[PDB]
RNA sequence: GCGUUGGAUUGUUCACCCACUAAUAGGGAACGUGAGCUGGUAGACCGUCGUGAGACAGGUUAGUUUUACCCUACUGAU
RNA sequence: CUCUUAAGGUAGGGAUUAACGAGAUUCCCACUGUCCCUAUCUA
């Protein structure tokens, strides 16, 4: 129970820092937010297409409902495949209501 | 507490009493200008107003008496507030006979 | 200060916490606030006058510019059983009101309705501005 | 008013006729009064009498030997162990340092200690949850700077404490921060300008505090050079 | 409602049409209004602030 | 306490090119608020005429005054002429732009002043030093009327090691452009998330968990990191909270306290 | 010697606010363990902890001592 | 060290939300001897 102590010589080791040897390095992590997406941008309906597995069904419902009225606007475009392909497993859907709306 | 409201009404009075330099009228400015050189007159009355000090005092003596655990330790530090107190006022000897 | 006699004692009518009407067109309708001035000091005692009393008051109704504002005026009508020294017993339909400033001078520049005797002898302006005493 | 008027008016007129005789009178009578006062005055204005008296007999000693008296080594060498300047200071008791505190609304479980004397706690410090804590360090008990005196150059400052080193009473109060008499601390020198054989600056130094500041809410401190 | 004036009139409109008066004609405002700025703030009345 | 020849020595030293590098990185680092430093314990942060003498008060004014001529003095004399006309104007001009009769003002109710008190400030106080993180709750209504910028202030002085993030909340409330321009108008100083507290129906529930988990990461030493949440009355931190938990934790009513 | 107020405020008051006033001075006889009258255990809920029974860093709510006719003192009466 | 975070508000209509209760709480009208400030009467 000392005020001042060395571990010892410690030979094969690297020496040491001496004892009042101040250390200037350090590490400075950026914090990173998500976006939110609260601004309307012409990428909308490439995030709406996954709410298709969706746990909610009427969150399904609507959303076939607005793939629906956007069709002339992107029936020639690159988000047609994906959708059929992310749509179409829903023929096994546990609901008349989106069997419907497909 | 009563020691500091004491200190602080008697800043207070001086003050608010006395005028204002600049802010009166540019004819009785210049004239007390000449009379009382506005920098000592505006340089005592900014030393009254920092001393105007012994609040933080009473304050911080204060909070460290919540925890006193005895009659010395409440008595020194009502001893040491007072005494910080009268270092301050000792510390405007001039400005007050100028004024 | 500001009226023109001595004290003079006719009987108490008006404790703090009273709603009295104001009938001249300054603007206000009521008056209610706390203070009354030349008033005594003991425990659990209200403060209440008449004599033609100055008092602390506000309007609850009237005018907004005028309303949120504490301004003194005199009592002109108490409704309580007031003595005079000569006689008889009077009374009054109503209490009233009505505004001024610490010297005695009325905002308004007219009153309605009869003003008492001795408060327009205590107050000149009121006695100026007043058309019907008693 | 206007101007020194009342002086315009002592010139005009003048003062009263029974002026210079009344007042030669009281400076006469005040030999007398004042021993009048000493053996009256009870109490503390007895007491402030006697201070002025004494501080006034003073003065006027001073005043007489001024007028009355107005009437080796080297120049470097001049004005020149290990032992910190306070060795075996007073011992603390547990009790005297740790208050009991009462948890519960029937307070039965007591396990919570406050200590009552100023404390140091860090930078990062950060209070435990109130389920996990025991120690109470609290926030009016906590010391950031010192006045550190230099004994040479009859100079302090006021600088910011870094750590505390050795509190001789049981170094668990090391741990805890506990800043009682002669207890030693490191604080930053950078605004003296020191610097060591080498060109590096010096920003830390011990010291060892001077007073007992459960009593002042000064914490004053001797420089170790 | 529609189309008012003078909110001591926005008021008396109020406080007849939701039969909120008292003993007599008179119209209450005061709770009329303790009504009207507790909407206010709790959000049954949609209200913002632009920012730059 | 022993004598010691380690003790009258340099206990702390670093050198001036090190010292110089530390304090241009570190000054770089800590202008910019989403950037937040790991250990911040082992890092040394410390490391970041007067006339009395001429003139006594005595020969200035009094029954001595060795003062017979100013040096505040102009020359060509028409100089103070045309000073004192500038001076006479913008005295007129200050009169008219700041520009009693016996009658006052009611006395401000008591209920205004709820929020301020010693009891409810000391639980401030306690909740931030009990805090390794303090969430702001701000009315997207008026963000900048429930600020509270002194405890920011408090917070930069005294506490440098907590992390002072805003939350936005009652986005329901006004359309998503109003939030969106509310939050780029943040986002420049203090992170600012948006926010909607509901049990059933919610919105920024993940995007504040990870953020919460982050900081969590970042305190991989201290085993437990606190959160405080800070703002006006009224503002929806219990519902926050109950919205964070699923289930009614926190009394919550629309009456602010 | 004689007086030293009326009120607002329990998201609280070891206090402050505005008025009236001649003035709105400080204290004791209880608080140097514990003593008029009034606000501030059993049931139940939320929170932290606990494997659990339960406990608490908490918080909210509801919740039965009941003299004098005895001696003395005091007040009046034979 | 890196990047995904699908407890994503489906929409900017997303929360303006019963009745019942010797339940806990605040305010208003009316009303009064609760109060200023006590007095009187009956068994
Ligand atoms: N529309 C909407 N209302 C909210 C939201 N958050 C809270 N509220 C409402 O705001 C009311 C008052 O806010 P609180 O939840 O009490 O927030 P608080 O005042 O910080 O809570 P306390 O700490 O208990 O005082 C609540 O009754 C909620 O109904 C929100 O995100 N959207
Ligand atoms: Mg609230």
């Amino acid at each position: 129970k000392q005020d001042f102590l060395r571990k010892k010589l410690k030979v094969g080791k690297p020496k040491e820092k001496a004892r009042n040897a101040t250390d200037t390095s350090f590490v400075s992590k950026t914090i990173s937010i998500r976006n939110q997406h609260l601004d309307q941008n012409p990428h909308d309906l490439t995030k709406r297409l996954t709410l298709l597995k969706h746990h909610n069904i009427n969150v399904r419902k609507e959303t076939l409902t607005t793939f629906q009225k956007s069709i002339p606007s992107i029936i020639k475009s690159r988000l047609m495949t994906p959708l059929l392909t992310q749509s179409i497993p829903l023929i096994c859907d546990e609901s008349q209501q989106v069997r419907q709306g497909l | 507490k009563y020691t500091g409201e004491g200190f602080v009404e008697k800043f207070e009075d001086i003050l608010k009493g006395f005028p204002n330099i600049n802010d009166v009228h540019p004819f009785h400015r210049d004239l007390m200008d000449t009379l009382y050189e506005k920098n000592h007159y505006k340089i005592s009355l900014a030393a009254i107003s920092r001393a105007k000090l012994v609040e933080q005092v009473a304050r911080d003596y204060v909070r460290l008496l919540k925890f006193g655990q005895s009659l010395f330790q409440c008595k020194q530090l009502k001893r040491a507030a007072l005494g910080r107190m009268a270092t301050i006022v000792k510390k405007l000897r001039d400005p007050l006979a100028y004024l | 200060n500001g009226a023109q006699g001595t004290k003079f004692r006719i009987s108490l009518g008006l404790p703090v916490g009273a709603i009295m009407n104001c009938a001249d067109n300054s603007g206000a309708r009521n008056l209610y606030i706390i203070a009354v001035k030349g008033s005594g000091s003991r425990l659990n005692r209200l403060p209440a006058a008449s004599l033609g009393d100055m008092v602390m008051a506000t309007v609850k109704k009237g005018k907004p510019e005028l309303r949120k504002k504490v301004m003194p005026a005199i009592v002109v009508r108490q409704a309580k059983s007031w003595r005079r020294r000569d006689g008889v017993f009077l009374y009054f339909e109503d209490n009233a009101g009505v505004i001024a400033n610490p010297k005695g001078e009325m905002k308004g520049s007219a009153i309605t309705g009869p003003v008492g005797k001795e408060c327009a002898d205590l107050w000149p302006r009121v006695a100026s501005n007043s058309g019907v005493v008693v | 008013p206007q101007n020194d008027y009342i002086e315009r008016h002592i010139k005009q007129h003048g003062k009263r006729l029974d002026h210079e005789e009344r007042k030669r009178k009281r400076e006469a009578r005040e030999s007398h009064k004042i021993s009048e006062r000493a053996q009256k005055l009870t109490g503390w204005k007895g007491k402030q009498f006697a201070k002025k008296r004494y501080a006034e007999k003073v003065s006027m000693r001073k005043k007489i030997k001024a007028h009355e008296q107005s009437k080796a080594l080297p120049t470097y060498l001049l004005d020149r162990k290990f032992s910190v300047p306070l060795p075996k200071v007073r011992g603390i008791s547990e009790e005297e340092m740790f208050k009991v505190i009462k948890t519960g609304k029937s307070r039965s479980k007591s396990w919570k200690r406050m200590i009552t004397k100023h404390t140091f706690v860090g930078e990062g410090f950060t209070r435990r949850p109130v389920k996990m804590e025991r120690i109470i360090r609290p926030s009016a008990l906590r010391q950031k700077k010192a006045n550190v005196t230099h004994p040479e150059l009859g100079v302090t400052v006021f600088l910011p404490i870094l750590a505390v080193k050795k509190n001789p009473q049981s170094p668990m109060y090391t741990q805890l921060g506990v800043l009682t008499k002669g207890t030693i601390i490191e604080v930053n020198v950078s605004e003296l300008g020191m610097v060591t054989a080498g060109g590096k600056v010096v920003w830390g130094k011990y010291a060892q505090v001077t007073n007992e500041p459960d009593r002042d809410g000064c914490v004053n401190a001797v420089l170790l050079v | 409602i529609s189309g008012w004036k003078d909110a001591t009139e926005f008021i008396e409109i109020l406080a007849r049409k939701q039969g909120r008066l008292l003993k007599g004609g008179e119209p209450d405002e005061s709770g009329v209004s303790k009504q009207i700025l507790n909407d206010f703030n709790r959000g049954k009345i949609p209200w913002f602030v632009l920012p730059p | 306490v022993q004598p010691d020849r380690r003790w009258f020595g340099n206990t702390r030293v670093i050198s001036q090119d090190a010292l110089q590098h530390f304090r241009s990185a570190l000054g770089e680092t800590q202008k910019d608020t989403y950037q937040v430093l790991l250990r911040r314990n082992k890092l040394p942060m410390s490391l970041l005429a007067r006339i009395l003498d001429t003139e006594s008060y005595a020969d200035a004014f009094g029954p001595k005054a060795q003062r017979k001529r100013p040096r505040l003095a102009a020359s060509n004399l028409e100089d103070l002429v045309k000073a004192t006309n500038e001076d006479i104007t913008k005295y007129e001009e200050k009169q008219v732009l700041d520009a009693e009769n016996g009658w006052t003002s009611a006395a401000k109710e008591a209920i205004f002043s709820k929020g301020q008190s010693k009891r409810i400030w000391n639980e401030l106080y306690k909740v931030i030093d009990s805090s390794d993180v303090v969430i702001h709750v701000l009315d997207a209504r008026d963000p900048l009327g429930t600020r509270c910028k002194s405890v920011e202030e408090y917070m930069k002085k005294e506490t440098p090691h907590k992390h002072l993030i805003y939350v936005l909340n009652k986005c329901d409330l006004v359309p998503t452009w109003v939030a969106a321009a509310w939050v780029k108008h943040l986002s420049k100083e203090r992170p600012t998330l948006a926010f909607h507290a509901s049990i059933t129906n919610s919105f920024g529930k993940g995007s504040l968990i990870q953020l919460l988990r982050q900081f969590s990461q970042l305190h991989t030493d201290r085993k437990q990191i606190s959160v405080g949440f800070i703002g006006y009355p009224n503002t929806g931190k219990s519902s926050i909270i109950n919205t964070l938990r699923k289930k009614k934790v926190c009394q919550v009513a629309p009456i602010p306290g």
